Formats: structure tokens, C-alpha cells, sequence
């Protein structure tokens, strides 16, 4: 029946706008309310407001409502989140949704909203940090750990595989941290027998997409 | 005119 | 300004068990809570309306209940697909307000974490700036324990940990920990160990080297 899809851009500075979009099919656009929802890397999630489809008029989050505008669009049954002046607090994975209420009875008050079908969501990192690829440094000593380090790149992700995928056993590639100074920065690594070390080869594959670096570093002893 | 934009949805 | 405390903020549980996650909010709200599975790189799913009312689509094995205050969220025989992040939320006023969350993980036997130390490569002390980094290898429960030494001392600051999600194999977690430090604090100091703690360990264990 209803489904949604967001859409939107990576990358956004700091004090500039963050615009999201969001398509909505399958149903009557205009006889619901649609808004956004949003969850930091660590934080919780928050709800930043629902409009009308038919009348644009909507409520926003009273701590993000000065930096909101919340528009929507019949033609392409279609809402679209403007957040003024950015900062990397904002960077986060953004959800469209349907907002349903009820009746507080026996009131002629009304509930606020719940949520009943939410779409993948896009995620928007805010930063001023500019493209980098990453620098690649071999982490070396009957069961024995190698790996690498894959520091200092911007922005996420980057990918890691061991001889070129054939060798999964062990893995186990980190989250990565964002450093102090803006670039990220992960360890790959992977468990092997001892006695396989001298002779076996390992091969850590690192690329990175967004700035085309592809680098195989050989993890020695 | 918001109210009346709920209620409106409702029925 | 309604807030939403969930507890626990992660539980450990084996299919077939019933788990239960309470919800408390800083003020009444009726019956107007809402209960959400998230998994990751999926939409989030409505479980859970007006406080026991379960959505279209929804198992029977899931069940909600309380008002006012007191609220919980009741998962009878628990699935594999049921392993993910629950939310709880209020909206009884505005604006709508969520809680933290609680992660439902794999319950698993005790293993102690294999530790593991990396001196810098020739080419990263090249770079002026060195890490040091500790591995705490298929580990189970997750809470654990990683101090740095330099020449014996303590070195608090300048550490930063990561830690994977539950493997798809063994459910264990691996941890790494990273000691950043620049190249002439590192080249005026000799050894470097990684004290690791888990009640896996019938003692601290300690991975050193000397520079």
C-alpha cells in the first residue's frame, strides 16, 4: 500500500541548507499528514514536524522549529525538509513518515502523532571537512592477528576485503571513528594460524569511493 | 486553521 | 516536554525466551505510546499503537501494556528476526518524543577476548603522527575493560575505542583500541603494553612491546 523513499544529498557545510525530499505513493497524498523523523550516529531519535498534505499547515519540533520548513508538493504527491544553518549536530539519518493521530476523547482534543509506515531513510552527514583518501598502515605481531589501519579519510565509507575477498574467515573490519579532526579513521583485522605466517600472503584491499584511491597493502611480519 | 485541517483529515 | 526513559538499554536473550522492555515517561500520557522495531539498513516498523493495540502486519508475538507512567513491551517466544533495536514513544502532546532505545542481542556462552598489540609501521612514524593498537578478539558478554601503559604509566586521553556488532557465527564481539600519540611522545617513551579485563579472565591480561 503506502510506501515512501527519500532522497537528498551526502554532503552538506556547516550554516548552509540541508534539503531533503521525500515520495510518497500508493495512497491519497492529500488525505494525510507527512512529516520527518531523524536519528543521530549515537543520539536518539527525533521527530522534526508533520504538515497536511492538503494544506501545507503542519507543527515542528519547538528546539529545531526556527531552522525548519517543512513544504510539500501535490504534483509529485512529494514533502521536502529545509533546515537552515547546519551543523555537524544535524548530521544524522533522515526518515519521511506518515503521521496518524486521534481523537483524545472525549475531547474535542487531539492526540499528537504516531507513526505507521516510515521510509528507508537517507543519511546526511554535515561537515566542512574536504574529500580525502585514506593512508593505509600495516598492523603485524599457533593463532596469530594482522591487519590494517586505514586512517585519516573523509567522507565515509571505506571498504576492506582480505586477498581480494577470498579470505573472510576471522574478519572483522571496525566501525569507524571520526577523529578529532574531522577525518575518519578504522582498523581491519583478521585471525590466522601461526604456522600458515612466512609463507601465506595476506593482501588487505582498502578502497575508497568517493576519491577513487584503491590501495592493497601487504600485511608482513 | 490547523485544529480544523485535523479534524477535517478525520472525517 | 514529556521524557521517555527505556530500560534496559540492551538484553541479552536466547530464541524461544519471553523478553520484556519497560518504558517510563516523566509524566502521564494515557495510553498514547507506540512501540518500533528498527533494524539495520531497514525501515523502522510500527509494533505497537495505543499502548497494547498491535499493527497490521504484526506477530501476535509481540504485546504492549500500561498507562500513565508504566509501560512494557512483551516479545513471547523470541525469533531470530526479532534480534534488532526497539524504540518506545510517546504523544499524548506535542512534540512526539522517543526513547533511547533497548538492543535485543544474542545470548551466548563466556569467552575470553584473544588480545593482540600492533606497534606503528616505519612508514606511520614517517607521518609524525603514530597509533598504537590493541585487539580484543571474539569476546562474549561485551562489557570489557582496555588501559594504556607508557613506561608503566597510566595514559588516559588520546584512546579511542570501536566495537563490532555481534559476529554471525560465534555472537562474539571484537574490540579495538587505538592510541594515537605524536611521533616524539612516542619515540621518547619504550614500552608499550594494553591491559585488557573480562570475567572471561581469571586475570588482567597484558600485550606489551618494546620500541
Amino acid at each position: 500500500q503506502v510506501q515512501l523513499q527519500e532522497s537528498g544529498p551526502g554532503l552538506v557545510k556547516p550554516s548552509e541548507t540541508l534539503s531533503v525530499t521525500c515520495a510518497v505513493s500508493g495512497v491519497s497524498f492529500s488525505s494525510f499528514w507527512w512529516g520527518w523523523i531523524r536519528q543521530s550516529p549515537g543520539k536518539g531519535l527525533e521527530w522534526i514536524g508533520t504538515i497536511y498534505g492538503s494544506s501545507g499547515r503542519g507543527e515542528y519540533n519547538p528546539s529545531l522549529k526556527s531552522r525548519t520548513t517543512i513544504s510539500r508538493d501535490t504534483s509529485k504527491s512529494q514533502i521536502s525538509l529545509e533546515l537552515t544553518s547546519v551543523t555537524a549536530a544535524d548530521t544524522a539519518i533522515y526518515y519521511c513518515s506518515r503521521g496518524l493521530f486521534q481523537p483524545n476523547g472525549f475531547s474535542f482534543t487531539l492526540t499528537s502523532y504516531w507513526f505507521d509506515v516510515w521510509g528507508p531513510g537517507v543519511p546526511v552527514t554535515v561537515s566542512s571537512a574536504s574529500t580525502k583518501g585514506p593512508s593505509v598502515f600495516p598492523l603485524a605481531p599457533s593463532t596469530a592477528a594482522l591487519g590494517c589501519l586505514v586512517k585519516d579519510y573523509f567522507p565515509e565509507p571505506v571498504t576492506v576485503s582480505w586477498n581480494s575477498g577470498s579470505l573472510t574467515s576471522g574478519v572483522h573490519t571496525f566501525p569507524a571513528v571520526l577523529q578529532s579532526s574531522g577525518l575518519y579513521s578504522l582498523s581491519s583485522v583478521v585471525t590466522v594460524p601461526s604456522s600458515s605466517l612466512g609463507t601465506q600472503t595476506y593482501v588487505c584491499n582498502v578502497n575508497h569511493k568517493p576519491s577513487n584511491t584503491k590501495v592493497d597493502k601487504r600485511v608482513e611480519i | 486553521l490547523l485544529e480544523l485541517d485535523k479534524w477535517a483529515s478525520l472525517w | 516536554d514529556i521524557q521517555v526513559t527505556q530500560s534496559p538499554s540492551s538484553l541479552s536473550a536466547s530464541v524461544g525466551d519471553t523478553v520484556t522492555i519497560s518504558c517510563r515517561t516523566s509524566q502521564s500520557i494515557s495510553t498514547w505510546l507506540a512501540w518500533y522495531q528498527v533494524k539495520p539498513g531497514k525501515a523502522p516498523k510500527l509494533l505497537i499503537y495505543t499502548a497494547s493495540s498491535l499493527a497490521s502486519g504484526v506477530p501476535s508475538r509481540f504485546s504492549g501494556s500500561g498507562s500513565g507512567t508504566d509501560f512494557t513491551l512483551t516479545i513471547s517466544s523470541l525469533q531470530s528476526e526479532d534480534f534488532a533495536t526497539y524504540y518506545c514513544q510517546q504523544y499524548i502532546s506535542l512534540p512526539p518524543t522517543f526513547g533511547l532505545g533497548t538492543k535485543v542481542e544474542i545470548k551466548r556462552a563466556v569467552a575470553a577476548p584473544s588480545v593482540f598489540i600492533f606497534p606503528p609501521s616505519e612508514d606511520q612514524v614517517k607521518s609524525g603522527t603514530v597509533s598504537v593498537v590493541c585487539l580484543l578478539n571474539n569476546f562474549y558478554p561485551r562489557e570489557a575493560s582496555v588501559k594504556w601503559k607508557v613506561d608503566g604509566v597510566l595514559k588516559t586521553g588520546n584512546s579511542q575505542e570501536s566495537v563490532t556488532e555481534q559476529d554471525s557465527k560465534d555472537n562474539t564481539y571484537s574490540l579495538s583500541s587505538t592510541l594515537t600519540l605524536s611521533n616524539t611522545d612516542y619515540q621518547s617513551h619504550n614500552v608499550y603494553a594494553c591491559e585488557v579485563t573480562h570475567q572471561g579472565l581469571s586475570s588482567p591480561v597484558t600485550k606489551s612491546f618494546n620500541r
